[PDB]
Parts: C-alpha cells; structure tokens; sequence
DNA sequence: TAAGTCACATGGTGCCGAGGCCGCTCA
DNA sequence: TGAGCGGCCTCGGCACCATGTGACTTA
C-alpha cells in the first residue's frame, strides 16, 4: 500500500506546485491591478520579470526548506530517504545527456557534408 | 461469394483512351463500359458536383464463373482530393498484370484500401438503397448481424456477434423516421442506448446483411454479380485525405 | 503509514487553502475588473513595477515534482534521442553507399 | 448473358420467399408464450398452443354454463328463503 | 460519444466503477479482469416494444471469460459502463435467455 | 506572527482562515449532526437485531432522468431484504442472507430478482406461495421474509444442537451436510445416523454391529431415538450411562 | 467531479452518484424503512449507549414499546453487553417488562436467545 | 388451409390472436353478467339480513 | 413469358474431441 | 543438456442454418 501512497502524494505535490504558481501569479498580478486602475496591458520585458521573481522565489523557497531538512541527517524519515533516491536519479543521467548531444550534432555535420556532396 | 479487393489510385486516368494497348497485350479484347452516374441523389446528401464516371473492365472469355469473369469497376470524380479507385471481382492471375500494365502506363500510385468501423457502418448504409429504372430508391431491408473479433487479455472474450432480424431493422427505422441511412442513424444508436457499445468504437470485422452482401475490413462479397453505385460512392468518399 | 496519511492530510489542507486564496484573489480582481469600465489597458508605471519589485513543506513539494518529472522526461528523452540518432545511423550508411555508387556512375 | 439474368431474378424471388418463411416464423414466436430458437422447436410449440387454447375455449364454456347453474340455484334459493 | 490523459484519481474511480459493475466489489473477489467464474458462451436475445413493433436484439458471446472480456473493453471506453445493462455485466451469469420488458427468463 | 502577505493585498485576502479550522470547515462543505447520525446507526443495529430488516435498494440502470430539471428518479422500484440469524453457540450473528425483490414494470408487484440463499431452501417456491403469486404490499414481502428467515432458523438451530452435542463430548466424530440434516455420529463405537426433519427426527438408523449387539434391542433403540432434538440429548445422555 | 456521500446525503444527491449495487446510505430513509415498512406500530427507544472503553464493552439499554394495541400497549426494556469487536453478546438481562404481558414473557424469555424473544414479542 | 407456408403461418398467428381476443371477450362478458347476478343476490342477501 | 412456390442438393459457419508439435521450462 | 506440461491448432466428424437452381405453377 506503499506504493498508492507515493502515487497519492504525487499528484497532490503536482496540484501543490500548479495551486502554488498560479496563486503567487494572480496575487501579484492583483498588487499591480490595486495599486493601478486598469493596468493590465504591462509589456514582455516587465512579465518576464514578474517570471523571474516568481523562479527565485520558487528556488529561494525549495533551498530554504532544503537547508531544514539536510543539515542533520536523521536518516529514519522516509522523506529524507526520499530526497536522496530525488536527487540520485537527478544527476544520473547528466552526462550521458550532452554526449547523445554531440555525437548527433557530429551526425548532423555527416549529413551536412553527405548533402553537399550529393 | 464474390470478393472485391479494392485500390485507391493516385490519378484520374482515363480508360476510353490506350485500352488498345491492353488488348494488344492481353491478346483478347476486353469490354470497357462508361457511365456517367449522379449517386447522391437525395437532396440532403449534396445537390452539385455529384456526377462521378464509372468504369466498368471486363476480361470478357466465357461466362460460368468468376474464373474468367474478373470483372473490374473504376469510379471516379475530378473534383476530390483522390480522384480515383479501383474495385476487382474473382481470382484469375490477369488482374495482377492489368494493375501492373495500369501503373506502367498511366503512372499511378495504387494503395489497398482498408475500411474503418464507420466507414463499414456507411458501407451497410449504402448497400440496402437500390436503383430502379422508374429512376426511385428503395431500401431493401436484409437481417444483418454485427460480427466483432475483440482482443483481450488471456484471450477472455474471442469474439462475439449482434445479430438483427430484419423485421426488427425495419422497425427500428421506422421508429427513428424517414431516414436514408439506417444503419447509422436508428440501428446504432439503439445498440448504444441498449447495450452500452459504440460499435463505431469497437472492433469491428465484418457486417453480414443476409443473402446480399457481408462486407469486411479489406474486402467486400456480394452474392449479386455486381457492386451498386451507393457503395462505390461511400468508398470514394472514404479515402479521401 | 501514518505519518504520510496525516502528511498528506497537512498539504491537501495547505492546497485547499491556496484554492481559498486563489478564489478570494480572483473574486477581487473580477470586482475591479467590473468596476472599472476602460476596456483599454492602461500603460503601467514603471515606479509601481519598481515599488512591486520592492516587495513580496511548499519548497520539497516543489523540489520533489521538480527532480521527478525531470529525471522521467531526461529519461524519454534519451529513449527518443537513441532511437532517432540509430535511425540516422542507418540512413548514413546507406547514403554512403549510395553516394560511393552515384561516384562511380559519375566517373564511367 | 440472359439465362445468367434470369438466373438472379429467380435466386433474387427464392431469397425474398426465404426471408417471408423467417419473417413468419419470428412472428409467430413472438406470439408464442415461452420463446423457442429452432424453427422445429417454434412450430411444436405453437401448435401445442393452438391446441391449448383449444382446450382452453371450451372448459371456459363448461365453467361459464356451471357457474350460471350455480348462480341460477343461488337466486331460487335465496327466494326460497326469503319466503320461509 | 463526444470525446485524454485525465486525472490519474478519477481514472482510479472509472477504473472502481467498472470494477464494482463487472464483480460486484470495489477490490473485486481476489490479472483483474478474470471473474470468479470464467464462461465460454452466452446468447441474450433483448426485445423491446418501439411503437407496438416487438423488436428483437440477438447478442452472441465467445472467448475465454465473456465477462472479463466485456470489463476490459468497458475499461478501454469501447462500452458505456453507465448503459450497460445487468445481464450484460455478469448478472445471472452463464446463463442465456431472453430479455422481455427488462427482466430475464433463461431459456430451455 | 508569520505575516505570508504583503500587507499592501493582506487588506482585501481573507486570512482568518489559517488562524480559524471552522472557518475552512464552514467554506468546504459537524458535531450535532454527527452525534444524530450516530444515534441513528446505533438505532438502526437495534432494528437488524430483530433479524428480519428492510433496506432501500436502487438498481443503477433504472436510474432515469425526468428532464424538466434533472431530477433523477428510480424508474422500477427495488426492495432489498436481510436475514440475519443469531448463532448462540458462538454468542454471534451469522452472516446476512440478501433477498432482493424488483417491482414488475407491467404489474406493479415484488418478484424475486436475487437472492443469496442456497438451494436447499426452495425460495422460489415460499415466493410463489406467498399470497398466491403476486406480493405487493410490504405484509406480503415480510411475511415471505418470515418464512425463509423460519427455515434459517431451523438450518442455524439444528447444527447448533449438534454442534453442541460435539462440544459436550457425549458423542465422538460426526460429518454434517450443509442443512445438518443427514449426520452420522459415534455414542461409543456404534455408528447412529439420522435423517432429522424441522426439529423432529424422523428417521433412524443403528449401523455399527458388535458381538455382543443384538438386533430387536437395536430396533427398539431406533423406535425410542425417534422425537425431538433435545428429547433426543436427554435420551441419549441417559442411554450412555 | 470527486463526490464524498455519507449518512445524511440527500437522496437526489444519492441518486447522482449511485452506480453501485450496495444499499442507500440515506439513513433517514433507511429508518423511514425501519420503521414504516419491517416494524410498523413498534416505537423503539435507545437512551443510554455508555461503554467501558477500558473492557471494549458497550453497555445498552432500549425501550421496545409494542404500540399496535393503542389502548394498553405493553413494553420491555433490555440491556445488552456488546463485545464493539470480534462481536460477541457476552450478557443480555431484561430490566423492565410491562405487567400485562409479564407472564407470558416471563415463560418466552426464560430461554435464552433474545432474538427469538423479540421475533415472538412483535409477532 | 393454405398453399403457401407463408400465408399458413401468417394465418396461425392471426388464428391465434383471435382465440385470444375471443377469450377475452367472453370473459369480459361473462364478468359482465355475473357482476349483475352478483348484484341481485347481494341486494337479496341485505334484504334477508333486515 | 415474368413471377411465384416447392423440394432438392450443395455451400458454409460453428462446435468439439483427438492428437500432434511446439514453446519454452526447469533440473 | 533432457524430459515435460500447456497453449495452440488442425484434422474431421457432426449439427444446423444458409443458398442457388431446376421443376412446376400462376398470370
């Protein structure tokens, strides 16, 4: 029954996650409309930013509470366990990565060189 | 239990033209027929651009059974995406070299036609309304039987079949109204009201209208030595892109 | 198991009270949306965006769909990759034979 | 050919004669009070309800004359006593 | 009739409601579509009355297990599992007969 | 205090939802109704204690649609029934037997459209004997009731009575059938087998043969085993001394 | 669209969500059975559903009033021990019964199984 | 009797509907007259009660 | 001569027991 | 490496409806 419950708490983090974002959105969203009258018609250069506080503010917090969890290794929360199979399947698979990346941008230069001589 | 297997083509190619050459080649002259016919009559199923040209091949040799009468139907209209395709009768060995001199002459892509589960159901549909020479449509009610093949796990459910009487079809349409297309309209609604299946879903094999026709996937047999025009049209109408 | 059922009755509490959130801030924004007859967007300052700027378990949920999804989709996409980079394989080496063919038709 | 064209002509009437017998057939299995499958098996059963009803018709005719002598000798009766 | 990649907790309750309709409990009695008794052949014949007309519906079976067959197609949405009826979904089960006014007398 | 907002929006954002649970509680959908719910589960046990209960029953497929507003109504009415028989050997309620009766669509009267009772009970034929055919009042359903749950009773007190016999070690290793009604048991060695009726033996038979066993005293014994069940207790714990 | 449906569901709200076999959970209506329709004329009464949570035992009290003869109707009153799991009737005494049907009662309830008891009091 | 199977099974089906519409008529009728003989005896019966 | 009824003889779908090879399969 | 059970599967015998055509009658 272990396994409903690390699906179960998989898509309630997912619904988390999308409720969290799209709240920190409208709120800010609603500070720009309270402190205007009207102004919703803000450019790209000014929504990119209002982005790029929303991605610190995501990371800030996900470090934050990183730091809480981390520093003393229990080791018998199953949380904790959890972190680390995260991140072990996390930075698996990095290099294999760029080396597909390289070796099919090489390909894509045979085909280039293939190409011109046909 | 005559089979058709039908083929698109690429191209409308035109037959009254170069059937020299294949006379020439199969050293018998074969009995091309032309007709001009208008299929969607009804006022509801369009009332411009409904002229199509169909062809009618005929290794003609003798006449005892279907191995030399491998008939051959064209239809076609200029004014589709796919203009043209093909539907052969019987088993001789010349009908592969008639496709084969058909390609290498007029230069055509020709592809077999497969047939959806609504497609199949249209292919019911338009195989019960018949031509008269008073120029009228009737709708020759047959006792057909839905016939499925599902794939399921451990083999659970093989196949099964939904037989339909015909005194039943008939009544079915005439509970859901004047309506030219049965099938489509009372007979699978009223499978879906009462047992719960989209036969347009499901999969679906074969259609056996009793005595006529039982069409399937790839091929359709008819006892009658002929295939009517609403058929034709419903497969012109399937292949288009 | 019961430390992850009352877990997972804490963060479906913390979502419900961010769908409270959310319908309070959008009641209130469709209010002045109503209020406010201007169809036309008005111009933003850029001093209320600077004064906006100015000011302001959420983080493992976000850590922990954030590696997941990250590895499973790194993962399909070296499942995608190969597959396509072998099919490249494939068509090279056929077009290299065929490209040494059309070289030797080219010099006869 | 000709002969060919009588040929469906005639198997075209044999096939619309076959699907009358079946249409009559089902019909008459719809009028029957239990349902049967095979043709046999719908013809004996209508036939021992022919019969049934039969047999029926006429014990309703023998129990209508005993139930009007039993209401003739109630009334008489019923006079009878009255006077006494 | 009208209608992908829905919600994986209602999947999980279509996915209940098919298992409740086709075995009779939530968790069924225990792959998973095997029933507690597999049958090979049912025949239902369902008549109906349209408009004074006796409308008969001749329904044959064949496989392995009909039932679980019918609850795998119910669970890949080829059959409505809200229009499925009861005979259908293994009530009286290996059983065939004749469907007159929705009540099932088997046959002989 | 933990201010999340800005206070510049905390003015127009309830936040009193985090310091006050009913609040939320009182925005989702309490103690009063849950302790009238809890007495009516506890009153509604007292009711099944009686035995014989009726519940409300809906089959999902009679659910229709009236269509003026979407008020869903059950279109053939169920009744549903149980039978829960007391086993006071194991101080403990047997499982529930379920009798589930469907109004006819034509006829407005109960039919016995399942049930959950083995085959030895003739339910079917207590059905047809109840008010001769056709039930619809609810007398007629729980006097039906009353007559199956009687034949519980009499399966339930009969395998008690043995069941107990056992328990008392009066007699050795005996084999019940599923309505306990053909046993066979050991007093000492001699194997006494019976064929009981409803709480009445009706037959008897001495099988095992000794030496020393003789045969008029053996029909004697039979003759005198005849009665009911505890006359039979009392008579065989007298006989065994 | 996730539906939680309990005891005091509304019936057209039950109906909504019903695509199982199992019985209504309205349990007004289940009591409206109860009481209309299996038992009419019957006016049962539970006042005192105390336990010892220490044993696990539930000690009940219920009041049957057999009210189909209106003018002098007779009631008993039992007290039952339950066992609250593994469900076991460890001890069930009468603690009142009406006068006008004491002797009969006192002759039925001499023997045990109080069901039997309630079946042949009501019948 | 008839020549084609058709039109003799066509014939026993409205042969049977018939008994049937027959038996019902006569039973309609014969209700009829014994709810007015019942009638009678009844109201002979109330006077032989006063 | 076009259409109809008829038994007749062959076509054909479904079914199942017998038995064989296959298909891993495991020691 | 070697015996070995199980799904497959086809043979073919049987069972039943389905079917096309000649003979014959009707108009």
């Amino acid at each position: 029954s272990s396994e409903k419950q690390w699906e179960r708490i998989q898509q309630l983090e997912k619904e988390h996650v999308e409720v969290y974002r799209e709240l920190l959105i409208t709120l800010d969203r609603l500070y720009l409309i309270r402190k205007h009258n009207h102004a919703v018609i803000l450019s790209h250069t000014q929504q990119r930013l209002l982005e790029i506080r929303h991605q610190l503010q995501i990371n800030l917090e996900k470090t934050a509470l990183l730091i809480r969890l981390l520093e003393k290794p229990d080791n018998t929360n199953v949380l904790f366990t959890k972190l680390q199979n995260l991140l072990e399947e996390s930075n698996s698979l990095d290099y294999e990565l760029l080396q597909s990346l390289g070796a099919q941008s090489s390909l894509h230069k045979q085909l280039i060189e293939s190409r011109a001589e046909r | 239990p005559y089979t058709w297997k039908f083929l698109g083509i690429s191209k409308q190619l035109s037959l009254e033209n170069g059937i020299a050459k294949l006379n020439q080649l199969l050293n018998l002259e074969v009995d091309l027929d032309i007709q001009t016919i208008r299929v969607p009559s009804d006022p509801d199923g369009g009332t411009a651009a409904d002229e199509y040209i169909r062809y009618e091949m005929r290794l003609d040799i003798s006449n005892l059974d279907e191995g030399t009468y491998s008939k051959f139907i064209f239809l076609g209209n200029s004014k589709m995406e796919v203009p043209m395709f093909l539907c052969y009768c019987g088993t001789d060995n010349r009908n592969e070299v008639v496709l084969q001199w058909l390609k290498a002459e007029y230069g055509v892509i020709m592809w077999p036609i497969k047939f959806e589960q609504k497609t199949m159901i249209k292919l019911a549909d338009a195989s019960i309304v018949h031509v008269t020479k008073e120029n009228i449509e009737q709708i020759t009610w047959f006792s057909s039987k839905l016939y499925f093949e599902p794939e399921t796990q451990d083999k659970n459910l093989r196949q099964f079949s939904i037989e339909i009487p015909r005194e039943s079809c008939e009544g079915l349409a005439l509970g859901y109204g004047n309506t030219m297309h049965p099938y489509n309209d009372a007979i699978v609604p009223y499978i879906y009201n009462e047992t719960g299946m989209a036969v347009e879903r499901l999969p679906l094999t074969s259609v056996i209208l009793a005595g006529h026709t039982k069409i399937m996937r790839e091929s359709i047999v008819t006892s009658t030595r002929s295939l009517r025009n609403r058929v034709l049209a419903v497969v012109l109408q399937s292949i288009q892109f | 198991k019961d430390v992850l059922d009352v877990y997972i009755k804490n963060l479906e509490n913390q979502i419900g009270n961010k769908r409270y959130f959310l319908k309070q801030a959008q009641g209130a924004i469709d209010e002045i949306t109503k209020r406010s007859l201007d169809t036309e967007g008005k111009p933003v300052n850029s001093e209320v965006f600077t004064e906006l700027l100015r000011k302001p378990p959420i983080g493992f949920s976000l850590t922990s769909n954030f590696l997941s999804l990250r590895a499973q989709s790194s993962s399909e996409w070296l499942s995608l990759m190969n597959d396509q980079s072998v099919d490249q394989k494939a068509m090279l080496l056929l077009q290299n034979n065929i490209n040494s063919d059309l070289k030797e038709l080219l010099r006869k | 050919e000709w002969k060919k064209q009588r040929k469906d002509s005639h198997k075209e009437v044999e096939r619309r004669r076959r699907e009358n017998i079946n249409t009559a057939i089902n019909v008459l299995s719809d009028l029957l009070p239990v349902r049967e499958s095979s043709k046999a098996a719908i013809l004996a059963c209508a036939a021992e309800y022919i019969q049934k009803l039969k047999e029926t018709d006429e014990a309703n005719i023998e129990k209508w004359t005993l139930q009007k002598l039993l209401s003739e000798q109630n009334a008489s009766q019923l006079a009878s006593a009255n006077e006494k | 009739l009208n209608d992908g990649k829905e919600e994986p907790e209602i999947r999980r309750l279509r996915l209940e409601k098919n298992m409740i309709k086709f075995k009779g409990s939530a968790n069924g009695v225990m792959s998973r579509y095997s029933s507690l008794v597999p049958i090979e052949k049912v025949g239902f014949t369902l008549k109906n009355e349209i408009n004074s007309r006796i409308i008969t519906i001749k329904l044959k079976f064949n496989g392995n297990d009909i039932f679980g067959g019918l609850h795998e197609l119910c669970d890949k949405n080829l059959i409505n599992i809200d229009k499925v009826p009861g005979w259908l979904a293994g009530e009286n089960g290996s059983f065939s007969g004749t469907i007159m006014n929705g009540d099932f007398q088997r046959e002989q | 205090q933990h201010q999340m907002f800005d206070p510049g929006v905390a003015d127009l954002l309830d936040t009193d939802i985090l310091t006050s649970p009913s609040k939320r509680k009182r925005k989702l959908k309490s103690t009063s109704d849950r302790s009238e719910l809890e007495d009516y589960i506890v009153l509604e046990n007292v009711y099944r204690m009686f035995g014989i209960t009726f519940f409300p029953l809906v089959d999902p497929i009679d659910l229709k649609i009236k269509d003026a507003s979407g008020e869903i109504f059950v279109d053939r009415e169920m009744l549903g029934i149980r039978l829960e028989v007391f086993s006071e050997r194991t101080s403990q309620f047997e499982k529930p037997h379920y009798v589930l009766l469907k109004k006819r669509i034509k006829s407005n009267s109960w039919f016995l459209f399942k049930h959950t009772i083995p085959s030895f009970i003739d339910v079917q034929g207590i059905f047809d004997d109840t008010n001769g055919g056709l039930v619809i009042s609810h007398d007629d359903a729980y006097l039906f009731a009353k007559r199956v749950f009687l034949q519980l009773v009499e399966v339930q007190k009969r395998r008690q009575i043995f069941k107990d016999l056992e328990a008392k070690k009066i007699i050795h290793d005996l084999d019940l059938d599923l309505e306990s009604s053909m046993v066979s048991f050991f007093v000492k060695d001699i194997k006494v087998e019976l064929f009981v009726k409803q709480n009445e033996i009706v037959s008897c038979s001495i099988l095992d043969d000794i030496h020393d066993f003789s045969q008029n005293n053996k029909s004697k014994w039979e003759i005198a085993l005849l009665g009911s069940l505890d006359d039979l207790e009392l008579k065989l714990n007298h006989s065994f001394a | 669209r996730v539906e939680r449906i309990n005891g005091l569901t509304n019936l057209q709200k039950e109906l909504v969500t019903k695509y199982d076999t199992l019985p209504l959970l309205n349990m007004n209506l289940r009591l409206s059975y109860l009481r209309d329709h299996t038992y009419p004329h019957l006016q049962v009464s539970v006042q005192s559903r105390d336990r010892v949570h220490n044993d696990g035992i539930e000690v009940l009290v219920v009041n049957y009033k057999f009210c189909r003869n209106t003018m002098n109707p007779f009631e008993i009153q039992f007290k039952m021990f339950y066992k609250f799991e593994d469900s076991t009737l460890l001890k069930w005494e009468i603690l009142r019964i009406s006068t006008n049907v004491r002797l009969k009662a006192k002759q039925l309830l001499a023997t045990r199984n109080f069901q039997k008891c309630l079946l042949s009091l009501y019948e």
